[PDB]
């Protein structure tokens, strides 16, 4: 396959430096110039640069030339990206995409894409609250069931239900910023007779603080 | 730099119709007879993908319903017949000439039957409680059209601050949204009141659905 | 790369690289390639062939007949030490070693209409055994026969035994045939034993100018 | 046989058509017969094919003979059943250049 894997989103006090890696596998590392794209979030792809592996040669964008540093490992068959002295300008998304021929090229296959986030502010582990209905009102024949995750820095986490097996009514909302701190929720819908018989359990994991947490659906105590 | 500007910038097209989105090139992008001229498409939440290559020609694995067509200095990517998964947001990109340049993007809708919201109200958790704050979530799942207005009243009293919205993407399989609204209040500054409301104002029903419960039961 | 034009068709396991190209403007090939016919054997009209390569510049691959769709016969069980991928023997990707299931092989009778609008490249074989105990071991049957017939077609090919050197450790041969089926029109298969047929075939998406180049050197970021 | 040898080999043999049933059995005795030949390279199955053919050099019968260069190190395989017209001598390709075949009726002429 042409499986691009690159590095896990990353935090940087502004004015510091990062190097996020890609990983190439699956197709001959030294035919392809390989290139970085950054997206501001949701907004626009800007072209930052390229490499090509074989011999090493750099191709730059305006913009990036000074802050940017693409560079290969052959016998790694792994580009890396560096950027240096960032601000909360170069805080968004970074994709390791591989570019076709030259430079009249399409970029076909994609990475994953790094997230980096550039902010002078500490680690902070979430909290976990699970949301059970009123005590006396009951929605028909569907159940909506809750999982809060609140004050936790910086983004991003994995909410599952049930481990996972549970992939059906759910809804992982965006997280939002409160206080200087991000919280989400996430909304799982089984039907009325599952539960409470059925083990609802809210599964989150933030990998910044190595945080794992389970929390048990427990009807309204009344 | 070749400044690449795709339009309109926002498309919301009925399903089973057909999208039409265009670019346009400040210069050509367009010699040795072929036009160097991209489609990328991002479902949302992902990495972009690729459609087309050189304008016209479709990338191994992707379904005829995309047309890509255009020379010189204007393209167009048509999508049609629209299908469900189709919610994305679509870039051209020149090879023509670095530095590479993109379009600005645009951002495709799916037009579906009016659904409700499904409220549903949650008091916080007694262990939030015992932290010492209050949440009052309000999730109003599976919806359409995109705009809702939700309101928050303790005790007949209306309320905006301490709420956070939090809306999903037009979920790629059934095209409709999803939100959250959570309403966030000190312990001390909760246990000063009784009844707590949520009231979503829908072009579905002419009348605010609630969905409401009491601090004591 | 490491693949020869037979190598890359067929689907050496090998050349997994080469799976499914985009639009290309030349093909290169190395003098002697080192992935080429893994199971030894022969490529009929190979340079006919290859000289129709010279006027194609996209094939998009299709699946014509499914691996999975063989329920009379083991598909899996098609394998060999000659074609090794990871450790693990293999074969051809793009073609399916058909081999008896329970004690037996039922005549097969298979057939696919081309619908498309492109003239379609398709692609399958014979196995020459070493003899017939071994015949009789893969394949039941000891007098067997594949007939293929288009608009245009009219083959019957007939395995051929013979006691032969060993390439890449077998002493038995693999022969593979091929032709162009037009918009609209089907192709027949009917075999009996010794069968090795399609699974992927190729559609000539566009053509126009290319070549075959014989050189070494490999890609160089340049116009 | 295995070609031992360290230049390529010739091998020259011949399969032969018969008249008929009948001298196929008087010559060789079963009437379904096949002449096998491997190589690595070579997958040969020849198979007397009868016919009724005008005389010539009083012969209706027909001989049609075959061949093959076998690398060094490498073996040909015969296998055979009737009909078969084996080989005993074959050629050393010892030294390869240039030359061609002229056709003329002339003969040697003491001369360079
Ligand atoms: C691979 O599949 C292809 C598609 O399935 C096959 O193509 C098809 O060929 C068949 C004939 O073999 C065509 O079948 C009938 O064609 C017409 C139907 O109407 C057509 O003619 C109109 C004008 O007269 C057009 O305006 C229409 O659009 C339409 O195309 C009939 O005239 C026939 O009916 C009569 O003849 C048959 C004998 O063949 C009798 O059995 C009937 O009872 C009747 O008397 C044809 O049946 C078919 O149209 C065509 N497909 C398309 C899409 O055009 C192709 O043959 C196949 N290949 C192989 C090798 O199998
Ligand atoms: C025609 O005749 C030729 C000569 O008579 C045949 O050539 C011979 O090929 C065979 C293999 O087909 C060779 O046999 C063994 O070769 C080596 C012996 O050591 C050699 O290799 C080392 C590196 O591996 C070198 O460093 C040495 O200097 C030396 O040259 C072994 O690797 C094998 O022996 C082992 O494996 C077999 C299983 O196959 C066991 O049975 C053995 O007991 C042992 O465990 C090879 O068998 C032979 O060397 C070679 N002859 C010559 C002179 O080089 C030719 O194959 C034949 N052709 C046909 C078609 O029949
Ligand atoms: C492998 O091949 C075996 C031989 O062909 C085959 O055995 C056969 O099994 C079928 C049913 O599985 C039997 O069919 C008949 O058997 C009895 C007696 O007549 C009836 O009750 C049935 O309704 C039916 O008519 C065959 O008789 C039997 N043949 C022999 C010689 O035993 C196996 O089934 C094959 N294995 C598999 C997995 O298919
Ligand atoms: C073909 O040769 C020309 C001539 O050297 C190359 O173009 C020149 O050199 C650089 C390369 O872009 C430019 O800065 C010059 O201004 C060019 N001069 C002229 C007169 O064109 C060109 O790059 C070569 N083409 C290829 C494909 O290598
Ligand atoms: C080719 O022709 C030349 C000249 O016609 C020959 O050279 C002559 O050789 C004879 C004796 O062999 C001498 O008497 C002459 O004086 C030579 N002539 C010259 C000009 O030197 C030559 O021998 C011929 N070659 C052959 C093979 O017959
Ligand atoms: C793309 O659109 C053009 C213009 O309408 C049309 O002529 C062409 O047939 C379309 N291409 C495909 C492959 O459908």
């Amino acid at each position: 396959e042409v499986h691009l894997q690159q590095s896990g989103p990353e935090l940087v006090k502004p004015g510091a430096s990062v190097k996020m890696s890609c990983k190439t596998s699956g197709y001959t590392f030294t035919e392809y110039t390989i290139h970085w794209m950054k997206q501001s979030h949701g907004k626009s792809l800007e072209w930052i640069g390229g490499i090509f592996p074989n011999n090493g040669d750099t191709t730059y964008n305006q913009k990036f030339k000074v802050r940017a540093t693409l560079t290969v490992g052959r016998s790694s068959s792994t580009a890396y990206m560096d950027l240096r002295s960032l601000t909360s300008e170069d805080s968004a998304v970074y994709y390791c995409v591989r570019n076709y021929g030259s430079s009249y090229g399409y970029f076909d296959v994609w990475g994953a894409g790094t997230t980096v986030t550039v902010s002078s502010a500490k680690t902070t582990p979430p909290s976990v609250y699970p949301l059970a209905p009123g005590s006396a009102a009951q929605t028909n024949s569907m159940v909506t069931l809750g999982c809060l995750v609140k004050g936790y820095f910086p983004e991003p986490v994995t909410v599952t239900w049930n481990s996972g097996s549970l992939s059906s009514g759910v809804h992982t909302f965006p997280a939002v910023l409160q206080s200087d701190l991000y919280t989400l929720s996430s909304s799982v819908t089984v039907p009325s007779s599952t539960w409470p018989s059925e083990t609802v359990t809210c599964n989150v994991a933030h990998p910044a603080s190595s945080t794992k947490v389970d929390k048990k659906i427990v009807p309204r105590d009344c | 730099d070749i400044v690449l500007t795709q339009s309109p910038g926002s498309l919301t097209v009925s399903l089973g119709q057909r999208a039409t989105i265009s670019c346009r090139a400040s210069e050509s992008v367009d010699n040795f007879g072929k036009s160097f001229m991209h489609w990328y498409q991002q479902k949302p939440g992902q990495s972009p993908k690729l459609l087309i290559y050189r304008a016209s020609n479709r990338e191994f694995g992707i379904p005829a319903r995309f047309n890509g067509s255009g020379s010189g200095t204007d393209f167009a990517l048509t999508i049609n017949p629209v299908e469900a998964d189709d919610v994305a947001t679509y870039f051209c990109q020149q090879s023509n000439e670095d530095p590479r340049t993109f379009g600005g993007g645009t951002k495709l809708e799916i037009k579906r039957a009016d659904a409700a919201p499904t409220v549903s109200i949650f008091p916080p958790s007694s262990e939030q409680l015992t932290s010492g704050g209050a949440s009052v979530v309000c999730f109003l799942n599976n919806f359409y059209p995109k705009d809702i207005n939700v309101k928050w009243k303790i005790d007949g009293s209306e309320r905006q601050n301490g709420v956070l919205n939090s809306w999903t993407d037009q979920d790629s399989k059934d095209s409709t949204y999803s939100m959250s609204s959570t309403l966030t209040l000190t312990k001390d500054e909760y246990e000063r009141h009784n009844s707590y409301t949520c009231e979503a104002t829908h072009k579905t029903s002419t009348s605010p659905i609630v969905k409401s419960f009491n601090r004591n039961e | 790369r490491d693949c020869s034009v037979a190598g890359w068709l067929l689907g050496n396991p090998m050349c997994d690289e080469f799976i499914n190209v985009p639009e290309w403007s030349y093909i290169v090939e190395k003098a002697n390639p080192v992935n080429d016919l893994c199971y030894p054997g022969d490529f009929n009209d190979y340079e006919e062939l290859k000289h129709l390569l010279s006027r194609i510049n996209h094939f998009e691959k299709i699946q014509i007949i499914p691996k999975s769709s063989w329920s009379s016969h083991e598909a899996s069980l098609g394998v060999s030490s000659a074609c090794p991928y990871q450790g693990k023997s293999s074969f051809f990707r793009n073609v399916v070693w058909l081999i008896k299931k329970n004690s037996t092989y039922p005549t097969i009778k298979r057939s696919y209409n081309n619908t498309n609008q492109e003239d379609l490249l398709v692609l399958w074989g014979i196995h020459h055994p070493n003899d017939a105990a071994e015949q009789t071991k893969l394949y039941q049957n000891p007098t067997t026969y594949i007939s293929v017939g288009t608009s245009t077609l009219n083959q019957r090919l007939v395995p051929r035994i013979a006691t032969r050197s060993k390439v890449n450790g077998q002493s038995g041969r693999m022969e593979f045939f091929w032709t162009i089926l037009k918009p609209n029109d089907a192709i027949n298969f009917e075999s009996n034993g010794n069968f090795i047929a399609p699974e992927y075939a190729y559609k000539i998406v566009k053509k126009g100018d290319s070549t075959i180049m014989k050189s070494e050197l490999e890609y160089g970021n340049c116009n």
